[PDB]
DNA sequence: GGGGGGGGGGGGGGGGGGGGGGGGGGGGGGGGGGGGGGGGGGGGGGGGGGGGGGGGGGGGGGGGGGGGGGGGGGGGGGGGGGGGGGGGGGGGGGGGGGGGGGGGGGGGGGGGGGGGGGGGGGGGGGGGGGGGGGGGGGGGGGGGGGGGGGGGGGGGGGGGGG
DNA sequence: CCCCCCCCCCCCCCCCCCCCCCCCCCCCCCCCCCCCCCCCCCCCCCCCCCCCCCCCCCCCCCCCCCCCCCCCCCCCCCCCCCCCCCCCCCCCCCCCCCCCCCCCCCCCCCCCCCCCCCCCCCCCCCCCCCCCCCCCCCCCCCCCCCCCCCCCCCCCCCCCCC
């Protein structure tokens, strides 16, 4: 239809938790729309050829992992790690 | 396109079999391969070029 | 009723990140329960990293909202953020720099 | 129903132009033939992504160009651009 | 003399003030209708009857500008490894060369 | 011991046409190998994302084609349509 | 003698020939040494990453292969 | 006795033109095996490598290094010098984006 | 200019690693025909955005002139690789035990499919209100005109005495 | 020998002459427009809940191939002598930056109409799926053939030195 989906309703909360009384003008936040963009896309693409590499038809958490200690910087890698498995751990604690 | 350029490469050179060297001789060759062909070749070496400021005496 | 992204502990959709990756699946491909939740994460967290650091330099300049330029100093200024974002951010102009020689 | 014939509008790349452009890119000092250079530098550029931009727009039946097309355009070429799409 | 000579900065001097300046500023440095024509003639040139989103043309001056700037500071490196202050037109050339582009 | 697909065979025959009396060493072989699957592994990404922007789902050969377009370099781009579109036609005009 | 070092003056050089170079300062060497130790850091690094995701022990030609044309230093002649 | 020295910059332009002929490798084999296991120990212990993989390691490298020994040289003769330096590895590495 | 000593080239030759030609197989592609389902193209339809046309005014641009600066060239020097001859301990090739790399064959959490359902972003539309940038208005600087010794602080002889 | 006290000699290091009209610059201030900000539904959209597959893991089985070693072979490092080359300095002319002046074209503000494009709705040519038939390509094993490439001999040409 016409409804096009964005990120910003999210990075809204995120810059309200890092810095609650900052604002962010509409052009950076066409900006952060399209680094998310960008990086998901970069993500999902190195996921799914890791699969494929390994006669693997499923893209699980663990090659989401993978995936984002080929595309980040050393330090960046090691903290985005350990929130992803944080939240995997959360998240089946429920189920 | 490129078995074509490769193979007139091996002829003269007075050789049957086409080669990395003849593929990496084609390719770099031309100017469009060159432009689509990023690739390393593997074992093809480069092609021969001494800088004229290098070859010298000079007069 | 509690959404994904809530059992999550997110605020990075996970419903949506996870149908995103549905439709980039690639035929027979399936995408697992916990895939689109790590994702959100690191999508969240690479979010907030970029924001901190804008975030202080708006501060630094006594003004309430980023803008394109105080992203660009943010990124351009963290090594790591630098080598990972090489897209080219319209209106953020450059690091102010002028080699010793010129001077 | 008119016109216009457009033709060397490189020249509108002023010589202030390119010194500004030269200034945020840290030079002090420039010589008198950087200016020709220049413009034809830009010029191959803009062919290149204005041609991959012309392209998708093509394919996609549309007449108008969007900033879409110069989006994927720049990226295809590895020049990655954020603030329209990316 | 009478009035004296007239204030004369030395040469450099305003170069270096100019460079403070637009290094901190982040406005495109090229006019916005000159750049429309620029890019409606090459457009024309490949294809007849073209129309364009404004925002199309704003996206290609904004890649311009930061591909030109960036080229600059490559080539004031070439210029300054050759113990020059001035930037020439084998200098913008060297810097293409590395990159691996040409024309 | 399971099999690996590999266009040699096909590269040879191709060999054949272009220089009856010529061959092709093993390692000049796995180079041309890596080359073809490069190539269409370039292809058929860039026409799934034409498919993409264009909110369609089929791959036809309209996208195989602007793909060819965007991928190669002028004279190359030139003939290879031309080798497309002659392909399609001998083979939509059969039984 | 460190492994680094085993990448000798010799094998420098003929690199450098091969690279239409015609006289060498003395400190190339360590120079060349320090931007090979990267380069192979940078490239080994994404190379046992696929070998760990893999659930191997053995880097295979493969994971290199598919390192080096994640760099933008595609390669071919071993695969894929 | 015997006394024959060639010129500084012949066996040099000669050695050019052997090495551009040909494609062999040039940096002996066990050191570079030696050295790629030692940088792969530090990213994971108990590491074996296929015979194929270290070759591809070797071809990469050395196609690298050769490319930026070509750059180097273009920097040192924009300098008007015959003689490529460490500024000239440096100023190459710093235009590709490689930075270090 | 010649010799003197080398490398290099050309043509020819031989063995051997590499390549090929053969037969044989079989699970797996490949192709067929038939049936059913689905992506999409046309065809309006309506709305939204893009050239275009108008007018007014000031910042941007161009041209010009002058002088200071900077690049190029040339020379010289000390110094640093190139070349040479010499010496030698690891590397290279071949052979052999051992250990994971595949290959296989299930079964079970896990994932999808289908159906239903209750939230959940998402424009749209006034509407108020609220940071921000530009304009103004002073205020504290870094250099262009150079400047003019005046010190410490090595530095390199220099010379003479010890 | 050698060493030590002169002995200029820069040299760099403040230092002490005066900027001084821009150059920011920083604080203040105020309209303004865009950015939210509720409303307002609302198609979407993400969650749940059975119901039904299903792919992946995992132990087991298999078995090329990796490391390791020994025996055999080769590249490296070297200290030294030489000469050129990079560097440094000086000199000189040309070129480009600063400034001035005048001008105008880009900008800004408005609207407006018309293209054109998206969205939906309708329709249907086209692709998939399926089962069956079939061919079939990669592999193993084999195993004769062969193109290559190092080597050799003889000759020619080049370079360096005299």
């Amino acid at each position: 239809k016409t409804r096009k989906e964005s990120y910003a309703i999210y990075v809204y909360k995120v810059l309200k938790q890092v810095h609650p009384d900052t604002g962010i003008s509409s052009k950076a936040m066409s900006i952060m729309n399209s680094f998310v963009n960008d990086v998901f896309e970069r993500i999902a693409g190195e996921a799914s050829r890791l699969a494929h590499y390994n006669k693997r038809s499923t893209i699980t958490s663990r090659e989401i992992q993978t995936a984002v200690r080929l595309l980040l910087p050393g330090e960046l890698a090691k903290h985005a790690v350990s929130e992803g498995t944080k939240a995997v751990t959360k998240y089946t604690s429920a189920k | 396109e490129v078995l074509e350029l490769a193979g007139n490469a091996s002829k003269d050179l007075k050789v049957k079999r086409i080669t990395p060297r003849h593929l990496q001789l084609a390719i770099r060759g031309d100017e469009e391969l060159d432009s689509l062909i990023k690739a390393t070749i593997a074992g093809g070496g480069v092609i021969p070029h001494i800088h004229k400021s290098l070859i010298g005496k000079k007069g | 009723a509690v959404s994904r992204s809530q059992r999550a502990g997110l605020q990075f959709p996970v419903g949506r990140i996870h149908r995103h990756l549905k439709s980039r699946t690639t035929s027979h491909g399936r995408v697992g329960a916990t895939a689109a939740v790590y994702s959100a994460a690191i999508l969240e967290y690479l979010t907030a990293e970029v924001l901190e650091l804008a975030g202080n330099a708006s501060k630094d300049l006594k003004v309430k909202r980023i803008t394109p330029r105080h992203l660009q100093l943010a990124i351009r200024g963290d090594e790591e953020l630098d080598s990972l974002i090489k897209a080219t951010i319209a209106g953020g102009g450059v690091i102010p720099h002028i080699h010793k020689s010129l001077i | 129903r008119h016109r216009k014939v457009l033709r060397d509008n490189i020249q509108g790349i002023t010589k202030p132009a390119i010194r500004r452009l030269a200034r945020r890119g840290g030079v002090k000092r420039i010589s008198g033939l950087i200016y020709e250079e220049t413009r034809g530098v830009l010029k191959v550029f803009l062919e290149n992504v204005i041609r991959d931009a012309v392209t998708y727009t093509e394919h996609a039946k549309r007449k108008t160009v969007t900033a879409m097309d110069v989006v994927y355009a720049l990226k295809r070429q590895g020049r990655t651009l954020y603030g329209f799409g990316g | 003399g009478g009035v004296k000579k007239p204030h004369r900065y030395r040469p450099g001097t305003v170069a270096l003030r100019e460079i403070r300046r637009y290094q901190k500023s982040t406005e495109l440095l090229i006019r916005k209708l000159p750049f429309q024509r620029l890019v409606r003639e090459i457009a024309q040139d490949f294809k007849t009857d073209l129309r364009f989103q404004s925002s199309a043309v704003m996206a290609l001056q904004e890649a311009s500008e930061a591909y030109l700037v960036a080229l600059f500071e490559d080539t004031n490196l070439c210029a300054i490894h050759a113990k020059r202050v001035t930037i020439m037109p084998k200098d913008i050339q060297l810097a293409r060369r590395i990159r691996g582009e040409r024309a």
